[PDB]
């Protein structure tokens, strides 16, 4: 289906469903709450999804968003994603799930109905994540089937960071680019059939997690689709 | 390392 939405920031947040940790703040999606001295809590997920579904048969689309990352130390996690899945979907578990998963079946692609770009903060062990931050594309499963290092400098830059993710409905192939000011350019693309994994309706937003000594921050974001006919 | 299994 056809759906477009525009935020260049979020002074109004009017069509955002908010759920978990995640809140407005200073014109900016806030995905993992701070407390009373604004340091980061830690083990919270926080999503903040356009609240109107749509449907992905016969459909492209394209969305752009701003983003920073706010770390208040060296080795903050866990994160957060870009993610389309069903309305229902709720906050899953904190940490290196990302808001996406639940422990006993995060990596098993046939108990999972989710597709992200993640934006990975910490490498975890748990499933032997590749030895480097990394931004990568996620389905089903939170081994994400496509994955590049994210650098360092980046990570920690505190610059306002552009992504554009884009999905084409004739080739059933899903995008992500991103660029930072004077730093890194990063491109992954993975071939996936989203009307095959999504019959009915989804929502697309951010789930962000931590973790610890981490704040993720959307500072705009838009969005369009349009039917491939 | 492990932090959650
Ligand atoms: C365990 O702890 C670290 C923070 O110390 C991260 O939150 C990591 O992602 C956590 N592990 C899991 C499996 O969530
Ligand atoms: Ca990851
Ligand atoms: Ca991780």
């Amino acid at each position: 289906s056809e759906l477009s939405f525009n935020y260049p920031n979020f002074q109004s947040v009017e069509d955002i469903t908010f759920q978990g940790g995640a809140s407005p703040r200073n014109e900016t999606l806030q995905l993992t709450p701070t407390d009373s001295n604004g340091i980061p809590i830690r083990q919270r997920a926080g999503h903040a999804v356009y609240s109107q579904p749509f449907q992905l048969r016969d459909t492209s689309f394209y969305t752009t968003f701003t983003f920073v990352i706010r770390t208040t130390s060296n080795s903050p996690a866990d994160g957060f994603a870009i993610f389309i899945a069903p309305p229902d979907f709720p906050v899953k578990r904190y940490g290196g799930y990302l808001g996406l998963f639940e422990p006993n079946t995060a990596t098993n692609t046939s108990a999972n109905k989710v597709v992200a770009v993640e934006f990975d903060t910490w490498v975890n062990t748990e499933w032997k994540e590749p030895r480097y931050r990394h931004i990568g594309i996620d389905v089903n499963s939170i081994v994400s089937v496509r994955v590049t290092r994210w650098q360092d400098k980046d990570v920690f830059s505190r610059s306002i960071a552009t992504a554009h993710v884009g999905y084409d409905g004739i080739s059933k192939i899903l995008t992500a680019f991103v660029t930072y000011p004077d730093g890194g350019n990063y491109v992954l693309s993975h071939v996936v059939d989203l009307a095959e994994i999504f019959p009915g309706d989804v929502r697309i937003g951010f789930s962000g997690a931590t973790g610890q000594y981490e704040t993720q921050y959307i500072h705009s974001w838009s969005f369009s689709s349009t039917s491939t006919n | 390392g492990v932090t959650s299994a």
